[PDB]
């Protein structure tokens, strides 16, 4: 079954089903078990596309659509539900950190040469 | 892993056949061929292949797992699979 | 101290006075005492070796100085003789100006680490003095590209110059 | 002795040539080695002047 | 794998943020998605380790769950609490892989949980090492967990944080307490599942030595340096008691839920396959697509 | 500067009159000697260039190129030892003459003080390389290889010539010093933009530029082993060295119409790197990776940021070396197997461990791993681009996605992995391959420690 | 090998656990039991939450400065 | 060749309990299950016309594949496991023995002497093993990937060298 | 948390929002705002190299804690007493902040009943 | 029932799940002999030359160099300028370029809208 | 001042020593695994000496022992951020490495590349602890890839495994994705 002939450049080369080199029989006496090749038999145009190291076309126990549903369904929950917590965080019913010396602004980088209005507090 | 020997590794498997309550201890032979010399056919053999494999570590390839059927022709392969001259 | 504090100011040395009210022998101090005796002293004598052998001959070097040339401002247009000097002079000043922000950077670098968390106020003058160095450095050199030139430096200097001169006239109101 | 020669030429010679390196060549160059001032604490005396860094005032007396 | 990918170079990335702590926490928003990135790891990674038929994935996931906690502390402006976390992280996670590799060597090149049993009696010291290593990580007072895991759980609990950033930590810590016992069970509790040829051993003193040289770390850990290091953490002293003990709470139901499921493997009955078991084992089917879909399309375009 | 020019000119009588056996022994033993003579040119002033005479001068930009060329010349000698042993002696002398003449034209070209003198010696180099590529090539297509080479380079070269004489008649001198001091703003008139197009497209073609790059895959792949390294190592870089020289009078139009080129480099560098990861020929990989790195330096010159000129020089030498070991390595697999397919030979460390050691360190050198000057020069381009545009990082950051995706890829399918049990041809490594490997990679770690000299004139 | 394997194993019995690895296992187990319960009473306040937390409903508006709904 | 019910349900029964032992882990549970699948496997070994024999087989594979343990147990030394192709890194061909250096050749003289006679019996028996193989080869080359033996006198079993000289499974 | 539940699930007008608090002056219902004072002055903490985030009103026991710890070495197991009276100001400051959260809260409750009684009569 | 697996470009339907491979038919049984024979000779012409002591060179694979020529050389001699090829070249050539042009031209001028009346930060940017 | 820096700087120096013996091949095969074991062990025991300085004094300090070049206003120098984060990470790290590589030599005992492995672990610490001691972000980046490309080599300890080579690809890929932000 030669490749479709429409401005494609493959011509004589035949359509090869998406069978990766990992998918082929690992128990066969392959001449080149590196990617499970043999001698003389035809080779896929995108052979290096689907080799054991690279992408693989092998059966999975459960349908690819299922991954798509869980992977989308799984990940979509947090950033949604984590968006909700962006409005609703958690903390302890404890007041702010009232601080001496105008709230560190003397020594918290802020320039004190300009009038550093002293924000002081008292034990309520 | 020791210098594993065929004599040691087969005496392991002759135990499995004598531990096969179906394969009577008197019915033990190094050439106990299961479907016609013993009667336990291919179906009554492939589970034993996994049984020895479960206790051997190696997984004999399926093309000869169903085929290597007489205890000596199996233990020939662990001799091949381990590739030890003893 | 081959350097000097006028170019390289460093904070004064203030050390505490430990009062070991505890009883356990302080291992840290003993590690120093063995360290100076076992490590410093032999290599020090080797260092004392390199002193007088360096002292038996001490050839001197002197500073390389250049007379200040007429600048491109007085360099005649399209002239090639006195353009050479003024272009040379400007590029040395370019290399000079990189090393002084480097020196302020090195002064900046030492100020933080040697002053700990107190550097937030201890480098306040050190932080401020860099900004005037950097901003004036940009006015000296900015958007000049790889093929910077004394003419192009003056073109930028002029470009800023009439803009503020016109702004000053506008500010007169 | 195996440890000893391991000290002399894989530890003791190495500490020699770095010791010679920093405080005699690197610190001969300014600002290469920087040092944060120790957290000097009231009641202590600086080695030169002996000034007792201002002695700590009274406490609001918390105890448990 | 124990040397690199347990806690020694993975922490370099998070250690980079704690190095940048003077500017890491300056922007409150920039802190926020740290808690976001960290939280999803802990939920996801610990979920993966909830079912893993190996002795390597669980450790790695419980690390990546942990690496999803130190930067949570800097996410709530706690650099040193993150910093002490990695120190204890290496102290016990080195062992968990160390003893696991001992199983792979003693029992000939076996890693999956479902191929070996009775490791308590046959492998006593590695059993003790695995017990304390899990005990160290699962927040236990006066060990690595106390100064680090107990401290972080309480710290994120009372500091300002998003509700889910909190929620994962208690869940993940429960999961860390969960699958730690799941592998302990399959390791020791259960009849031998190894080939009749008996070769399991640890008599090699050098392996024994190497364990005990790190044993002192796995039980002592922070205490050797607890009061030694200066306090960079702003304490809270008094605070409500329920979430301070949550770490000790989340451990206990992490245990018996594994225990009863361990007893389901004890219970003679066919356990039906379910999406949850596969979801944990194949990493939520994440590498099934990410290692397959995007690289295939881009490089086919490259063809 | 005739310290270096004349001994290379004389090298032709040397090889031609040498005895039958030595020739190559003679050729190397003196080409190394010239190399340390050219190593003298590392003496730069601050900014005033080394003006040796009225027609010859050098600066901090030219000198690293001169040392690269002069020291390169022994390397293709030893590299060609294996490939060309069978041929008779007279053509052996002729082949060395082409190599020496090529390096001869290179050193004067980089050191010309007048623009047209540079131009006459710029394109004078295709004449010997056309001989090298076409005559001594291996595969059939080599015939079309040479045609693609010269015609591409010439198609832009002639517009430069017409532009150059125009500047001569307009300003009065094409000399670098005069044109630099009397540099004038190139206005935005349609006449001037075509003048800019004339003075830029010549170097852009043999830069190459995305789309204008077909010659390297059709030349370097089928070029002779010696010829292949020389093209990528230095003969890539005449346009670059020219580019930083002619960009002194094209302002400000460069900052206005460099966008199509900055475009075509940025997308091309990702495009070339991605397709590099998807070739069946290993030799095409170094060719396609070369332009990917080479497309980076065109970005440097276009923004003409000082930092961009920093890495333009460093990456030039870094890549110029980088392509050299890979082509040397890719050669070593070829004649052993007489094919350039990475699939045919895999996992060579099980047979050639030392070759693998050289293979990986050259590969990680291509990765731009600091402190190697490959990264620091390449990094300075990133910083200049960010100054030009903060967004720039992602497209080029995609280039730090594909490089290692392929630059370790042939490792795990040429030097790393298992071996096919049918190739008994693979034998031990002749010390020549490892020896030239040593002179190839050992420098790059050496001047890594001291990057200022090969940093460039912007120091 | 032949001149070694002092852990000389056999088939389908206990792998001759020498007493060493046993009383080693019980040693550091006893050590770490000793270590962690010793502080479970020495400084139990460290884990018990030495300082208590006040329920906030147990406060009065006089000491809290809220005027009752009369002003 | 093509697969027939016996070859295929033996293939089925391999994987099926490989999932089951990995499902149950503990021996005894899977033990009761494995022996009852055995009865469940012989509960219908008398089926009528092969269409049903195939159709029930179709039902066996589908429930097998969704009953396939998603994370099954694979022995490391076999394909799919940890030790699969692990020692191929140490695998090295035998022709590297030939190019050994003469000084190093005299450091392993006996082993190089044995390879001399081993390659000797390679050459003196290669031509006879192949010529016999071609004459006994049926027309159209081989009809299967089989190998004729040294059936006659004073010969070696054709195409033996590489498989006799295969590297050991633990090259270490 | 009860405060979290009342703010979101219940009413946030009667629950101090952590960022919006304080919403009332400390003198509203609590007169004599006599500014409290810690002890070891800003030079002291500066000379103590004290952490900015910890230079709180409990700074007094902090530096004296590190005083004895400066001489507690070699033995790390020292200065427990001065450790946990620092926790006592941190105890006192925490409940004071706890006092702050509920003081606004009790003002928040009262504020609801206040406007309810001083706006709904007419 | 139970969840049902589906074929995919990378998650292909297993042979075990597909009933088509189970459709035993005379055409498939007779077909397998030819592949068995052609692979047999290929194995034969692999082993003899490989196991031949005289074969000191490299035994090439005819399928190997058919692919190498195919993937690089045969494209243009077989290429035809179909309308779809122009469209794909447009959306993979000039198309993506204009994507970078529009995005890069914009922020560049967006920056240029910042400097002129002083609204850009240059406090430390002295390494232009 | 006199102690502290010089001691830990020796630690960086002293376990680099196993590497350039390894290149010079002064190791007699099986000696090297124990040889590096010893050097790492003293590298631990010496690392506590700077540590002890931190428990008592608490001081930290940055060393700039070399200057690479000056990019006008940027003078890249060999600067080390030596501090509490740096000094205390040292002993815990390599003692853990010293602890594990002992378990390695017992485990990793049959593959004849013991030395090649053990040196591979040795340079691995070199890239690690320079990240935690590095002050200039460039030096941190140097160690950043240094562990990354070396994890690739280390996890690829067996080239027979193609999954290992596969595993390294995403390991470098995901690491490369991280350092884009770097
Ligand atoms: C001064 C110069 C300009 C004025 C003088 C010339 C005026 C006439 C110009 C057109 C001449 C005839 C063109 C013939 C032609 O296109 O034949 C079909 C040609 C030749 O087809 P072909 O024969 O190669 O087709 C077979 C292909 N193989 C071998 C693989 C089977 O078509 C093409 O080349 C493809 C479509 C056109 C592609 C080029 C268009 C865009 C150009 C971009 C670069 C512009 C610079
Ligand atoms: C406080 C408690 C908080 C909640 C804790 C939940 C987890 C509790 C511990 C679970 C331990 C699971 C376990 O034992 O795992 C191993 C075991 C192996 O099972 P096996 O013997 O192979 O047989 C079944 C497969 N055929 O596995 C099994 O038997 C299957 C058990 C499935 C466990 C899934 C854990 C997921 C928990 C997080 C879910 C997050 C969802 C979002
Ligand atoms: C986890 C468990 C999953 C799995 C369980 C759970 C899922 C599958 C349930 C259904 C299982 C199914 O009934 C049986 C199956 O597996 S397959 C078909 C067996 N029936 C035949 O093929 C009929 C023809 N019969 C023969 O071919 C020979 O009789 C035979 C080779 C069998 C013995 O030959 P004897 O040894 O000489
Ligand atoms: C026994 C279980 C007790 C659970 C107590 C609540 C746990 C969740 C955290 C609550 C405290 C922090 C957030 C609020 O405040």
């Amino acid at each position: 079954e030669p490749y479709p002939d429409d401005g494609m450049g493959y011509g004589d080369y035949p359509k090869l089903p998406d069978r990766s080199q990992q998918e082929r029989d690992p128990w066969y006496d392959w001449d080149h078990p590196d990617l499970r090749l043999n001698w003389g038999e035809p080779i896929h145009w995108d052979l290096d596309m689907y080799i054991r190291n690279r992408v693989d076309t092998s059966p999975t126990p459960v349908s690819w659509n299922t991954m798509c549903k869980h992977l989308s369904g799984f990940v979509a929950f947090m950033l949604f539900m984590f968006w909700v917590g962006e409005i609703y965080p958690s903390y302890q019913p404890v007041g702010p950190k009232q601080y001496p010396y105008n709230d560190l602004y003397l020594e918290r980088g802020g320039d004190p040469t300009k009038e550093p209005e002293p924000v002081v507090h008292y034990e309520i | 892993a020791p210098p594993l020997t065929l004599e040691a590794i087969k005496d392991r498997v002759l135990y499995v056949l004598k531990l096969y309550d179906k394969i009577d201890p008197e019915k033990l032979s190094v050439n106990s061929h299961f479907m016609k010399d013993l009667g336990l056919d291919s179906l009554d053999q492939v589970e034993i292949i996994m049984a020895m494999e479960d206790e051997f570590g190696f997984e004999i390839p399926d093309i000869d797992a169903e085929k290597l059927m007489c205890p000596q022709e199996i233990v020939d392969y662990i001799a091949d699979k381990k590739d030890v001259y003893e | 101290d081959s350097w000097d504090k006028d170019v390289y100011p460093e904070p004064p040395r203030r050390t505490p006075a430990p009062a070991p009210q505890t009883s356990l022998p302080n291992p840290v101090t003993y590690l120093t005492k063995i360290f100076d005796l076992l490590v410093d002293r032999p290599v020090t004598l080797a260092r004392e070796f390199i002193e007088q052998q360096h002292a038996k001959n001490r050839y001197y070097y002197y500073h390389r100085e250049f007379r200040r040339v007429p600048d491109i401002t007085e360099c005649e247009e399209k002239d090639i003789l006195c353009m050479f000097e003024a272009e040379m002079q400007w590029r040395r000043d370019y290399k000079v100006d990189q090393e002084i922000v480097n020196i302020i950077q090195e002064r900046l670098k030492a100020c933080q680490q040697r002053e700990g968390e107190s550097y937030r106020q201890n480098c306040a003058k050190e932080l401020e003095q860099f900004t005037q160095v950097s901003k004036a450095f940009q006015d000296r050199y900015s958007d000049l590209g790889a093929h910077y030139s004394a003419r192009k430096c003056l073109a930028k200097q002029k470009q800023r110059m009439l803009a503020e001169r016109k702004a000053a006239k506008e500010a007169a109101a | 002795y195996r440890h000893s020669i391991f000290a002399v030429t894989h530890v003791l010679i190495p500490v020699w040539i770095i010791h010679y390196y920093l405080k005699y060549h690197v610190t001969a160059k300014p600002y290469t080695v920087v040092e944060r001032k120790p957290r000097i604490f009231p009641g202590d005396t600086i080695l030169e002047t002996g000034e007792v860094i201002p002695l700590m005032k009274e406490f609001p007396d918390q105890h448990h | 794998s124990a040397l690199l990918h347990s806690s020694t170079m993975v922490v370099a990335g998070v250690f980079l943020l704690i190095r940048f702590y003077p500017l890491m926490e300056t922007n409150k928003l920039v802190q926020t998605m740290t808690l976001c990135l960290g939280a999803i790891t802990t939920l996801f990674t610990a979920l993966c380790a909830i079912t893993q038929n190996d002795i390597k994935k669980i450790v790695a996931f419980s690390t990546s769950s942990q690496l999803g906690l130190m930067m949570v502390t800097i996410g709530i402006n706690q650099p040193h609490l993150a910093f002490l976390h990695i120190c204890m992280h290496a102290f016990f996670k080195a062992m968990l892989f160390m003893c696991s590799g001992s199983i792979i060597h003693s029992l000939n090149d076996e890693q999956d949980i479902r191929k070996m049993g009775g490791l308590y009696k046959a492998m006593p010291f590695t059993t003790t090492a695995l017990i304390i290593g899990s005990l160290a990580l699962t927040g236990m007072p006066y060990l690595t967990g106390f100064y680090s895991k107990d401290l972080i759980i309480e710290a994120v609990n009372m500091s300002y944080t998003n509700a889910w950033a909190l929620l994962m930590t208690l869940i993940a810590t429960s999961l860390t307490a969960a699958y730690s016992t799941r592998i302990i069970f399959f390791a020791f509790l259960g009849k031998p599942r190894f080939p009749p040829l008996v070769l399991i051993n640890e008599n090699n003193p050098l392996l024994i030595n190497s364990i005990k040289r790190l044993l002192i770390g796995s039980i002592f850990a922070g205490f050797i340096i607890s009061n030694n290091i200066p306090p960079m953490t702003v304490p809270n002293t008094t605070m409500p008691l329920y979430m301070k003990m949550t770490a000790l709470i989340v451990t206990i139901m992490g245990f018996m839920l594994a225990l009863e499921l361990n007893n389901t493997t004890y219970y003679l009955k066919f356990k039906y396959p379910s999406q949850t078991y596969k979801f944990s084992n194949m990493l939520g089917y994440y590498p099934s697509i990410m290692h397959r879909l995007p690289t295939y399309h881009n490089l086919s375009m490259s063809q | 500067m005739l310290k270096i020019i004349i001994p290379t000119t004389m090298l032709l009588p040397m090889t031609w009159m040498s005895k039958h056996n030595m020739i190559w022994i003679n050729a190397t033993v003196h080409s190394l000697l010239i190399s340390l003579i050219s190593l003298s040119l590392l003496n730069q002033l601050g900014e005033n260039s080394l003006n040796f005479s009225l027609t010859f001068f050098s600066d901090s930009l030219s000198a690293p190129l001169l040392v690269l060329t002069t020291w390169l010349l022994p390397l293709m000698l030893m590299a060609s030892q294996s490939h060309l042993s069978k041929e008779t002696t007279t053509r052996k002398k002729l082949y060395i003459t082409m190599l020496i003449l090529l390096q001869l034209f290179l050193i004067m070209t980089f050191t010309a003080t007048e623009l047209i003198l540079f131009y006459i010696l710029f394109e004078a180099t295709l004449v010997p390389t056309l001989i090298i590529i076409t005559r001594w090539g291996n595969q059939t297509e080599r015939l079309n290889a040479g045609l693609y080479f010269l015609f591409y380079t010439l198609a832009g070269s002639l517009p430069l010539l017409v532009a150059l004489v125009y500047i001569q008649n307009t300003t009065g001198s094409l000399n670098f010093l005069i044109i630099h001091y009397w540099s004038h703003p190139l206005s935005n008139s349609w006449s001037n933009i075509f003048m800019w197009l004339a003075c830029i497209m010549a170097f852009m073609v043999k830069m190459p530029l995305y789309g204008l790059h077909l010659w390297l895959p059709k030349a370097h792949v089928e070029a002779p082993i010696a010829g292949s390294m020389v093209l990528a190592a230095v003969l890539l870089k005449l346009g670059g060295y020219g580019m930083m020289r002619i960009t002194t009078i094209l302002n400000p139009l460069t900052n206005y119409m460099a966008y199509p080129f900055l475009m075509l480099s940025m997308w091309g560098m990702i495009m070339t790197s991605s397709i590099c990861l998807r070739q069946t020929d290993l030799k095409s990989l170094i060719a396609y990776s070369s332009v990917s790195h080479m497309a980076l330096v065109i970005v440097a010159i276009m923004i003409q940021t000082p930092w961009s000129f920093m890495g333009a020089t460093a990456l030039m030498i870094a890549h110029g070396l980088t392509s050299s070991m890979l082509f040397c390595l890719a050669n070593t697999n070829y004649e052993r197997v007489h094919s350039r397919t990475m699939i045919l030979a895999r996992g060579l460390q099980t047979l050639l461990p030392l070759m693998a050691t050289w293979w990986l360190m050259a590969s990680l050198t291509n990765l731009a791993l600091p402190p190697s000057i490959n990264l620091i020069g390449e990094l300075f381009i990133i910083t200049a681009s960010f100054s030009w545009s903060n967004i720039t990082i992602i497209l080029m950051g995609m280039n730090m996605m594909i490089t290692a995706l392929y630059s370790l890829y042939m490792l795990i399918t040429t030097q790393r992995g298992k071996y096919t049990h049918h190739i008994n041809n693979i034998k031990a490594s002749f010390t020549r391959e490892n020896a030239l490997m040593a002179l190839h990679i050992l420098p790059l770690l050496l001047l890594t420690l001291n990057p200022k000299m090969i940093l460039g004139p912007l120091y | 090998a032949g001149g070694g394997v002092h852990i000389e194993p056999r088939y389908r019995q206990f792998p001759q656990l020498t007493r060493s690895q046993l009383i080693q296992a019980e040693f550091f187990s006893a050590t770490m039991w000793f270590w962690i319960l010793w502080r479970f009473w020495h400084d139990s306040d460290a884990v018990l939450g030495h300082f208590p937390y006040p329920d906030p409903s147990q406060w009065t508006d006089e000491e809290l400065g809220i005027l009752p709904d009369d002003e | 060749a093509y697969l027939t019910h016996q070859q295929k349900v033996l293939r089925l029964y391999k994987r099926a309990l490989r999932h089951l032992e990995s499902w149950c882990v503990h021996r005894d549970k899977y033990r009761y299950f494995a022996c009852l699948m055995r009865a469940r496997f012989d509960e219908h070994k008398n089926e009528k016309d092969m269409v049903k024999a195939t159709q029930l087989l179709r039902q066996a594979e589908e429930e097998f594949w969704y009953g396939q343990h998603p994370q099954p147990y694979i022995f490391p030394e076999s394909p799919g496991g940890t030790s699969y192709e692990r020692y191929e890194c140490y695998k090295v061909p035998e022709w590297c023995l030939d190019d050994w250096h003469p000084s190093e050749k005299a450091m392993y003289p006996d082993y190089f002497a044995k390879r001399e006679q081993w390659k000797r019996l390679r050459r003196e028996s290669w031509e006879r093993e192949v010529k016999q193989l071609q004459e006994e080869t049926p027309p159209g080359g081989p009809r299967t990937e089989a190998l004729p033996p040294a059936r006659k006198e004073g010969d070696l079993p054709p195409l033996w060298w590489h498989i006799v000289t295969r590297p050991r499974e633990r090259p270490m | 948390g009860a405060h979290l539940a009342r703010r979101y699930l219940g009413d946030a007008s009667k629950e101090p929002d952590p960022l919006r608090m304080p919403t009332f002056p400390p003198d509203y219902g609590f007169p004599e705002r006599k500014e409290r004072e810690m002890v070891a002055t800003q030079q002291e903490m500066n000379d103590a190299q004290l952490m900015l985030q910890q230079r709180d009103y409990c700074a007094h026991y902090l530096i004296q804690l590190l005083k004895c710890k400066r001489d507690s070495f070699p033995n790390f197991l020292a200065c427990k007493h001065e450790q946990h009276d620092w926790d006592y100001c941190e105890h006192l400051d925490y409940v004071k902040r706890m006092k702050e959260f509920e003081r606004e809260r009790r003002l928040l409750q009262r504020k609801k009943r206040r406007e309810q009684r001083e706006a709904e009569m007419a | 029932s139970f969840p049902k697996y589906k074929p995919s470009r990378l998650a292909t339907l297993p042979a075990t799940l597909d009933p088509a491979e189970y459709d035993i038919s005379p055409e498939t049984r007779k077909a397998q002999a030819e592949r068995l024979a052609i692979r047999s000779r290929l194995k034969r012409e692999y082993l003899l030359q490989y196991n031949d002591p005289n074969r000191l060179g490299v035994i090439e694979d005819p399928a190997l160099i058919r692919w190498t020529y195919a993937r690089s050389a045969n494209i243009y001699p077989n290429f035809r300028p179909t309308p779809k090829t122009s469209l794909l070249g447009a959306l993979f050539g000039i198309g993506p370029l204009f994507f970078w042009y529009y995005v890069f031209k914009t922020d560049r001028d967006k920056k240029e809208k910042l400097i002129q009346e002083g609204k850009l930060d240059q406090t430390f940017n002295i390494s232009y | 001042m006199n102690p502290f820096a010089s001691l830990t700087l020796t630690t960086l120096i002293i376990l680099t020593i196993p590497i350039m013996m390894s290149n010079s091949n002064i190791y007699k095969t099986n000696l090297y695994p124990n040889y590096v074991k010893t050097t790492v062990s003293y590298a631990f025991t010496l690392s506590l000496v700077p540590l002890l300085m931190f428990m008592h004094t608490g001081q930290e300090m940055i060393i700039s022992n070399w200057h690479w070049m000056t990019l006008q206003t940027v003078e890249l120098s060999l600067s080390f951020k030596m501090d509490y984060f740096s000094v205390m990470f040292i002993p815990v790290a390599l003692f853990v490495t010293w602890s594990i590589m002992e378990f390695s030599m017992w485990y990793m005992h049959s593959d004849p590349f013991i030395n090649r492995f053990f040196k591979y672990l040795v340079l691995f610490l070199i890239t690690m602890m320079i990240l935690v001691t590095a002050n200039n972000l460039f030096q941190l980046f140097i160690g950043w890839e240094g562990v990354g490309i070396m994890s690739f080599l280390l996890i690829g300890w067996w080239h027979g495994r193609t999954d290992a080579n596969t595993a390294a690809l995403q390991a470098i890929l995901y690491n490369r994705i991280g350092d884009i932000g770097f």
